């Protein structure tokens, strides 16, 4: 096993890393192809994420896998913008491996691209807009829900989910002081109906799996009781099994299980209660005796459900079976079944509740890849409204962005006094890689719509000028209702500039050799 | 594409020409014999093409094709199972030629289905009728046809044999015959091949017993059919054996256990018990022997499941099975049963059965050092065999190559006179019919050319004249020699190659695997 | 580059290209591992569900292909095809430096067109009974015009068409059922007004059997119910089996008087019934049906309303039917329980014989083809010409709609309209005719203005096909495009390595 010494070491990881960044070069904007992808089995699927392909990729390569765990370590607080940074890095990667060639430490572009990256960001904190109020983030609700989502699962629109999605953010933001919680809001999925049927739970929905929807069951209660009381024969975490050495020992078991399922319907109705749900559960053998008869009831609510259950009625619990009365429980408002197949399982829906901590979406569909692009885009549309309540600042899109960073960064560091020209010009060339990718990507030329668009900024003023992927009419941005945050902007900035100084900074020698 | 097909159709037909190359110096009665040697070094010395057809064995596509052609053809007529394949290899040689030039196979195969249509219309106008509602041209088709498939001395030997089979008038000349149906021919060793007659009922050949007087008449069958064997114990030893106790419960055991099951079974009538063959029984117990030996013993072992059958078939009952049975469907017909030897060894008896819905008889030959039996059977066998070939149409002809150099010629007259591109197809089977006389010139020891050549001619000239005999070693006329053929034999065997033909010829493209 | 996947699918769509029209190619299926096997086929469908492929690209073909056979009829040879020609045309279409998204473009608007000129070319003139019979007459013709076998068509072709117009435009597929039996000839036809079982218990059991009254009770023996008159086994001797056992006929012959107290003569079920409680139960006077099949009981009480007792519930609530005359006649070669004595003609199973097999899938196509086409056109007649008319004319709309669109799509079209004149040329070809003469003479026909032009399969001319009498349905057409349009863009928009 030989050490790599010299040069050699850092021109392979700037090759390897140019391999790895050529993948996700090609699949960038709204018009990439479907990007396919298959384990061991037969299982052939189509996507196109760049955290999902990331995430299944075999490589080969330390720096590889430094690469792709920096990636997916920072994809929360971004959303959708997870391929460009590695396009950014490749051509910074490039640009460095061109300029080092003549002999240049890469201590001193390290050094540059950091305040390459802030001069960058200043200038971007200046050219941007903050003019909106209570109007312009509810009129233009619909305008930004087609820019977020696009026409990728369903060509006609849809405003009942933009709404409910944009309703289930804002009567928590500000009700908890202009914040918001991410292990507030749930993502459910269910097939079933169609993409339009969406609902918004204001309360707690609840699904039980039944095994016979031909048994008789009809609903009829008003209020609701939380019990930790065995209310039945309870299952200790133990698979109980024909365990007796007897033969009348069953017979007994079932008298014995008939008396207490008379003793429990006499005493809720002594009582008053109803529909009372504890932490323990039998085999479905009880719940069907229970059910032939009459009072249905159906057991099986064994794990943490229970949790939410204490939260969505109202009051606490008993230590003790005899210490129950008409007032130790807790009151309901609207408590039944819901099934809008009537012929499959029930659901139970909460619609009492002091406060709002598990509010969620249900979705309906028809298949696997339309139901994940509608949660992927549910997702989406959730991380953007966070990032706009969390700050009123945007900005436009398209390719102009980075243009007027390159010509900012140019115009004031044009003065150099032996370094502060060569690593930031290497920062600013390589910016316009994003917008001839877009149009390259499409049936157009980059290159001449590139320089055409640039002709168009530095002519006159008003940077909100770039391409178009949709063949519209004319090249205007302020038009289209094209947005984008700029918080999401920083983040990827000062990651792409993290990653190339980790990259940077880590070429000496390797181990294993 | 193009190329694996026709190199796929190629490799079939190079493989059905070997298939039918292997064996064709055997057609007539002066073939040459073949010595098959067997996978330990064995040889054995046959000269007939079925016994070589299903002895060998390999693997592939046309060969198992042919191989179920010969099949269907020996089990639907049952005679000349060697010439569809040498018609089978000529129609293919023909195809293989007539591709090589550039038609497609649709105008072949219909060229090849006008042609068998037109040569079985032939054969059919140019076979004369006969009759057979009485006994005497009956009687004289037998013989007629009869004298022409063995030696002299084994057909003067096997005219009493096929004389008294051919007595069986039980259908009144029907479209089918049942020959197969009702008769099970048996054999017996000892005593003489001359002590022959028809028997009706059953026959059997086991001993019934051997104590007193066993001449009764109680249904003469006991259907049973449950379990008789002893229940069987879990191990050797369950314990230590040495003084009593342990031999006073297996004595009584044996002695006081089956013996209840024996009461309780023979307080129903007919006391008349058996049981079938003795493959998975170790050994009877014969205390249960000796109790059965009081109030009339009867037992009749070595049965097989076709005596079972046929039994089941000729008195008109169905056997029951299960030891819960309280009702009274196991009873038979009781006649005259109990019967001596005819004067030699081996036990044999016979019951006429009188009064019985079903005549169904059977004959009983005899034979000696197992030499004259089994040449006697088959003698007999392919006597009600061309019996039933002869019932079951009424058209005849003669062979010997002159109905195919008629077939030939009039498939050439016609594809001379039909228009069309078809035609030369036709022309083909013109040239796939001339086949059989040459093969047969050329065993016999003559020039096949010149032979083909004059019977051309004289079948050209005076239209029915003679054929290619065997015996003489000349051209002589048919009518002075017995010898004739039905002509079901011929058509069946045609309309079957034709099929195969067109079946291998539709089948092409590739042949994908697993 | 790009290859790999398009040779693989392409290659996939050339194994079954000889089994197109009525005189296509047969070819065997050999089989390994311990015993090979030989058979004869004559249809897509078989090859393509007796295979194993492992290519993504070709897996995604045969589940779509699979998936338009479960939807409409035959749909499966003609769609493979179709999308083998797109992805050959588009194969060359990128190697000459094109966009996909253009080629995508063109093929969109090739495909709207082609659906346009469909739907303006659409007949409408069935206002009689007559018109409706020679419509379906004709359209089980051409169905059953695919294997040529001319030995016994009409005769099925008018049962199945007397079996399909006895609904009456009523909207059901539960009611008429199949089934396999074999033995007799073909030219052998029974027709009843009701079903057949499929298994008889013997001839043991009385058969004389009054006033027929059905009572579905599921009284379960094996099942563990409530009162439990038996118990289980201990651990201390080998005496307590025979205890079990007189429990458990103590148990059944309790349940045989319940039954036969609640009032029944015969009993039919479809659970596993043991050898004693059958045999006490034909001792006792009343027959019973064991080993049902999974589709007779539920079609014999979903057309009069019944249901089963849901495993021993509400005995008062579920509703049960009666009969009138119900016997076993010996039929064919077998004895079966008859279903007489009825007022509903709705349901009805037509026995066949013969010696032969492969034929209750094609007959079950062909019953499926007809219901869907009589519950579409319930007052809405809409059928088009075949034998390649309707693929010329939508050749012809895409070749004139690519004509006044500058730009760069175009190319795109007239691939797609060359790729669309390719089913008449095999068809042509698998039967032996010059295809390049007959497709040029279409084309100039269908040019110079006659919407009513096809070949002949019987002497190879061209002719009017609506003087000759055949028609299909229009919207197999459709779906089939559909779907080779749904295909072909899928498989197009993968480029990229397969990881
Ligand atoms: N006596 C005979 N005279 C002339 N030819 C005969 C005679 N017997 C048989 N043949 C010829 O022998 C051929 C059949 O020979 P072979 O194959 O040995 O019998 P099989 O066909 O029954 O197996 C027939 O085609 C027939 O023409």
């Amino acid at each position: 096993k030989s050490r790599l010494m010299g040069l050699e070491a850092l021109k392979s990881h700037i090759m390897a890393a140019k391999a790895v960044a050529n993948t996700m070069r090609t699949s960038l904007g709204p018009n990439g192809l479907d990007k396919m992808m298959v384990d061991k089995d037969g299982d052939v699927t189509v996507t196109n994420d760049g955290a999902t392909i990331l995430s299944m990729m075999d490589v080969d390569h330390q720096i590889a896998k430094l690469m792709v765990e920096l990636s997916k370590s920072q994809d929360d607080e971004i959303g959708d913008g997870t391929t460009g940074v590695v396009v950014l890095a490749g051509a910074l990667l490039e640009e460095a491996e061109q300029l080092l060639d003549r002999g240049i430490h890469p201590i001193r572009i390290a050094d540059g691209y950091e305040q390459a990256a802030r001069v960058a960001i200043e200038h971007l904190d200046k050219i941007s807009d903050s003019v909106l109020v209570d109007i312009k983030d509810t009129e233009p609700l619909i305008q930004t829900a087609k820019t977020t989502l696009g026409s990728k699962v369903v060509n006609s629109c849809h405003r009942q989910m933009a709404e409910i999605a944009v309703n289930a953010v804002l009567t928590v933001a500000d009700m908890e002081r202009r914040d918001v919680d991410f292990e507030l809001i749930k993502v459910e999925g269910k097939v079933g109906g169609r993409l339009e049927d969406t609902k918004l739970i204001k309360g707690v929905i609840v699904d039980k799996d039944f095994s016979h929807p031909q048994m008789p069951k009809k609903v009829e209660d008003a209020k609701i009781a939380i019990l930790t009381c065995p209310f039945e024969p309870p299952k200790p975490k133990t698979k109980h099994k024909l365990d007796v050495t007897s033969v009348e020992d069953y017979k007994a078991l079932q008298k014995y299980e008939k008396e207490k399922f008379e003793e429990m319907i006499q005493q809720i109705k002594e009582t008053g209660a109803n529909l009372a749900i504890c932490q323990w559960g039998f085999d479905d053998e009880a719940n069907h005796l229970l059910l032939q008869n009459n009072l249905p009831a159906v057991r099986w609510v064994g794990g943490p459900e229970i949790e939410l259950i204490a939260i969505a009625t109202g009051g606490r619990i008993v230590p003790r079976f005899s210490e129950l009365t008409a007032e130790k429980l807790g009151f309901a408002g609207l408590v039944q079944e819901i099934s809008f197949g009537t012929t499959k399982d029930k659901m139970l829906v909460i619609e009492q509740c002091k406060n709002s901590r598990a509010v969620t979406i249900f979705i309906r569909g028809g298949n696997k890849m339309i139901i994940e692009e509608a949660k992927r885009s549910l997702h989406d549309a959730l991380c953007v409204i966070r990032n706009l309540i969390r700050d009123n600042r945007v900005v436009y899109g398209g390719g102009a962005a980075e243009i007027s960073c390159a010509l900012a960064v140019s115009q004031e560091a044009d003065k150099c006094p032996t370094l502060e020209q060569y690593a930031m010009r290497a920062f600013a060339d390589a910016l316009e890689v994003i917008p001839m990718a877009l149009s390259e990507n499409s049936g157009m030329n980059p290159i001449q719509t590139m320089t055409e668009v640039r002709a168009r900024q530095v002519k006159e003023m008003n940077p909100a000028l770039g391409i178009d992927c949709l063949h519209k009419g004319t090249n205007d941005m302020k038009q289209q209702h094209v947005i984008e945050t700029l918080i999401g902007k920083k983040q990827q900035i000062s990651l792409a500039t993290q990653m190339v100084r980790m990259i940077l900074k880590i070429d000496d020698i390797r181990k294993p050799g | 594409d193009r190329d694996k097909p026709a190199q796929i159709r190629f490799s079939n037909i190079s493989a059905a020409k070997a298939v039918a190359d292997a064996i064709r110096t055997s057609l007539g009665p002066k073939g040459m014999d073949k010595m098959i040697q067997d996978g330990k070094g064995d040889v054995t010395i046959t000269n007939d093409g079925a016994t070589i057809l299903k002895q060998m064995q390999v693997l592939h596509p046309a060969a198992r094709m042919l191989v179920e052609l010969s099949k269907a053809q020996d089990i639907e007529a049952g005679d000349g199972t060697t010439s569809v394949v040498i018609i089978a290899g000529s129609l293919l040689d023909s195809c293989t030629k007539l591709l090589q030039k550039g038609i497609h196979p649709t105008i072949i195969s219909e060229s090849f289905q006008k042609a068998l249509e037109k040569g079985i219309e032939i054969l059919t106008d140019m076979s004369r009728p006969v009759e057979l509602s009485d006994r005497e041209t009956l009687l004289n088709s037998a013989t007629t046809s009869l004298n022409s498939k063995v030696v002299s001395q084994y057909s003067s030997l096997l005219s009493p044999m096929s004389v008294n089979a051919v007595m069986k008038v039980i259908d009144p000349a029907t479209a089918t015959s049942v020959d197969l149906r009702d008769i099970k021919i048996v054999k017996k060793l000892g005593g003489t091949i001359d002590d022959c007659e028809l028997v009706e009922g059953l026959v059997l050949t086991q001993k019934v017993s051997n104590s007193g007087i066993t001449r009764v008449e109680k249904a003469k069958i006991g259907l049973i059919q449950f379990c008789l064997s002893a229940p069987k114990t879990d191990m050797d030893n369950q314990i230590v054996v040495s003084d009593y106790a342990q031999m006073d419960r297996v004595l009584r055991e044996e002695r006081a256990y089956i013996l209840n099951l024996v009461k309780q079974i023979k307080k129903t009538g007919c006391n008349v018990l058996l049981i079938q063959k003795s493959i998975l029984r170790d050994a009877l117990s014969d205390l249960a022997l000796h109790f059965l030996n009081k109030m009339k013993i009867m037992v009749i072992k070595d049965i097989e499941r076709e005596d079972i059958e046929f039994i089941c078939k000729t008195i008109g009952t169905k056997p029951v099975a299960h030891i819960d049975q309280f009702t009274a469907d196991m009873l038979g017909s009781a006649e005259l049963a109990e019967e001596v030897n005819l004067n030699g060894s081996g036990k044999l008896l016979k019951i006429t059965g009188c009064a019985s819905p079903g005549k169904t008889v059977t004959i009983v030959v005899r034979g000696s050092n197992k030499l004259v039996i089994e040449e006697a059977e088959r003698s007999i066998h392919d006597a009600l065999c061309v019996i039933r070939c002869l019932v079951k149409k009424r058209a005849l002809i003669a062979g010997g190559g002159a109905p195919e150099i008629e077939l030939a010629l009039r498939l050439t007259e016609y594809s001379r006179t039909l228009s069309g591109m078809e035609s030369y197809c036709v022309r083909a089977f013109a040239d796939a019919m001339e086949v059989i006389p040459s093969t047969l010139a050329e065993n016999a020891g003559l020039n096949p050319i010149s032979t083909v050549t004059e019977l051309r001619n004289r079948h050209a000239q005076g239209e029915k004249t003679a054929g290619i005999n065997v015996r003489k070693g000349g051209i002589s006329n048919i009518l002075e020699e017995l010898v004739v053929q039905p002509l079901l034999v011929s058509v069946s065997a045609l309309t079957l190659a034709t099929e195969t033909v067109r079946s291998i010829l539709k089948i092409d493209d590739v042949v994908n695997t697993r | 580059a790009r290859l790999t996947s398009f040779i693989g699918a392409i290659a996939i769509g050339d194994l079954v290209k000889s089994t197109l029209g009525p005189k296509g190619m047969d070819k065997i299926l050999l089989s390994s591992g311990r015993d090979a096997s030989l058979m004869v086929t004559n249809d897509g469908a078989t090859i393509l569900k007796n295979i194993g492929v492992d290519n993504p690209a070709a897996k995604v073909l045969v589940d779509m292909s699979r998936v338009q056979d479960d939807e409409v009829g035959d749909g499966t040879t003609s769609v493979t095809v179709l999308a083998a020609e797109l992805l050959r045309e588009a194969e060359s279409l990128i190697a000459k430096k094109i966009h996909p998204q253009t080629i995508i473009a063109g093929w969109r608007e090739a495909t709207k067109a082609a659906r346009e000129a469909l739907l303006s070319s659409a007949v409408d003139h069935g206002s009689d009974e007559v018109k409706f019979r020679q419509d379906l007459m004709n359209i089980a013709g051409t169905t059953l015009s695919s294997k040529l076998l001319t030995h016994h068509k009409d005769h099925f072709t008018k049962l199945a068409v007397e079996a399909v117009l006895r609904l009456k435009g009523s909207g059901n597929l539960e009611a008429i059922h199949i089934i396999k039996k074999l033995g007799g000839s073909l030219a052998d036809s029974y027709l009843d007004e009701g079903f057949l079982l499929d298994k008889k218990i013997g001839v043991n059991q009385p058969k004389r059997i009054e006033n027929a009254k059905i009572l579905i009770a599921n009284t379960g023996m094996d099942t563990d119910k409530i009162k439990i008159f038996g118990s289980r086994v201990r651990v201390d001797s080998t005496a307590k089996v025979a205890e079990i056992e007189h429990a458990e006929k103590e148990k059944m012959k309790e349940k045989v008087e319940r039954i036969l107290k609640h009032g029944i003569n015969c009993f039919i079920n479809r659970q596993l019934i043991y050898n004693y409680p059958e045999q006490l139960f034909g001792a006792a006077g009343v027959m019973a049906i064991e080993h049902a099949d999974f589709a007779g009981v539920e079609r014999l009480a979903l057309v009069t309303g019944g249901e089963i007792a849901s495993t021993f519930d509400h005995p008062e609530l579920v509703k049960l039917g009666s009969c009138k005359l119900i016997e076993e006649v010996m039929i064919g070669e077998d004895k079966l329980i008859h279903f007489s004595g009825v007022a509903l003609g709705e349901a009805c199973t037509i026995v066949l014989r013969g010696a032969t097999q492969q034929i209750l899938d094609e007959a079950e196509r062909s019953l499926h083809d007809a219901l869907c086409v009589l519950a579409q056109t319930v007052k809405d007649s809409r059928t088009v010409y075949g034998g390649g008319c309707s693929e010329m004319l939508m050749a012809h709309a895409v070749t004139q709609l690519a004509n006044r669109t500058p730009g760069k799509e175009a190319v795109a079209m007239e691939s797609y309209a060359k790729a669309l004149r390719m089913l008449p040329t095999i068809i042509a070809d698998n039967a032996g005719y010059d295809s390049a003469d007959l497709v040029a003479q279409l084309r100039a026909a269908h040019s110079e203005g006659n919407t009513t032009a096809g070949l002949d399969m019987r002497e190879g001319t061209i002719g009017d096909m609506a003087i000759l009498g055949i028609t299909e349905s229009f919207q197999v057409k459709r779906q089939v495009l559909l779907s080779a349009a749904e295909a072909a863009e899928v498989i197009l928009r993968v480029d990229n390595i397969i990881k």
